[PDB]
């Protein structure tokens, strides 16, 4: 099945302007982005470590 | 904002910033203990950030309030974005002055055409990224139900309304979300979605507050 961790971040309809982590499977790392309060998709984090936990080595 | 212009400091007395380690949405102050914001806005630990213009300096005039409640509408669905709105209520009442006011409650719905002030510190650019330092407003028109439906095909219900230009250009945007659409001195809507920001035919989409003026005061007074 694919890989919901390879699927590009996901900023959404809403406007809000809140800081999430997504896994970059070109860099190799768990990495900022805007997320606008709705619809999120998976690859889409509170924490890196949470990142990590669940895509790292993606 | 995008296409906007810098309000001047404190000239929208009324715009709150919503802070969680940053700002992440706006909102409006309704009276000295409670705000008006997007449910999407729901967060932990909020600070509400009044009598704001540069929010990343103290500029002296601010009050950094928390959160003591945040209620999300009750019908509020994450996924078609219906009854989009949650009211905040401060830890301890907010000093009114010159640069901290309330904003009111309307008493019937704006008509298509209606002249709005849109403001907040989200996104400038409709492509790219630019977060200001100061708060932007946007002058633009409440759209017809018909043109708004016809923008987003199965996406608008009774409780949103649009807001803007259709030939791009001049929108609200991400960091914007919970912030007000004030029109002819009544709160009207309170900024929600949209595609992208800006975008031609795709103009913003705002809860229709006039619709919840009975279960917003009512709701305050019971909390
Ligand atoms: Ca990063
Ligand atoms: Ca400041
Ligand atoms: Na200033």
């Amino acid at each position: 099945r694919p890989d919901f961790c390879l699927e590009p971040p996901y900023t959404g309809p809403s406007k809000a302007r809140i800081i999430r982590y997504f896994y970059n499977a070109k860099a190799g790392l768990c990495q900022t982005f805007v997320y606008g309060g709705s619809r999120a998709k998976r690859n889409n984090f509170k924490s890196a470590e949470d990142c990590m936990r669940t895509c790292g080595g993606a | 904002i995008v296409g906007g212009y810098t309000c001047g400091a404190n000239t929208v007395p009324y715009q709150v910033s919503l802070n969680s380690g940053y700002h992440f949405c706006g909102g409006s102050l309704i009276n000295s203990q409670w705000v008006v914001s997007a449910a999407h806005c729901y967060k932990s630990g909020i600070q509400v950030r009044l009598g704001e213009d540069n929010i990343n300096v103290v500029e002296g005039n601010e009050q950094f309030i928390s959160a003591s409640k945040s209620i999300v509408h009750p019908s509020y669905n994450s996924n078609t974005l219906n009854n989009d709105i949650m009211l905040i209520k401060l830890k301890s009442a907010a000093s009114l002055n010159s640069r901290v006011a309330s904003i009111s409650l309307p008493t019937s719905c704006a008509s298509a055409g209606t002249q709005c002030l849109i403001s907040g510190w989200g996104n400038t650019k409709s492509s790219g990224t630019s977060y200001p330092d100061v708060l932007k407003c946007l002058k633009a028109p409440i759209l017809s139900d018909s043109s708004c439906k016809s923008a987003y095909p199965g996406q608008i219900t009774s409780n949103m309304f649009c807001a803007g230009y259709l030939e791009g250009g001049k929108d609200s945007c991400q960091g914007d979300s919970g912030g007000p659409v004030v029109c002819s001195g009544k709160l009207q809507g309170i900024v929600s979605w949209g595609s992208g920001c800006a975008q031609k035919n795709k103009p913003g989409v705002y809860t229709k507050v006039c619709n919840y003026v009975s279960w917003i005061k009512q709701t305050i007074a019971s909390n």
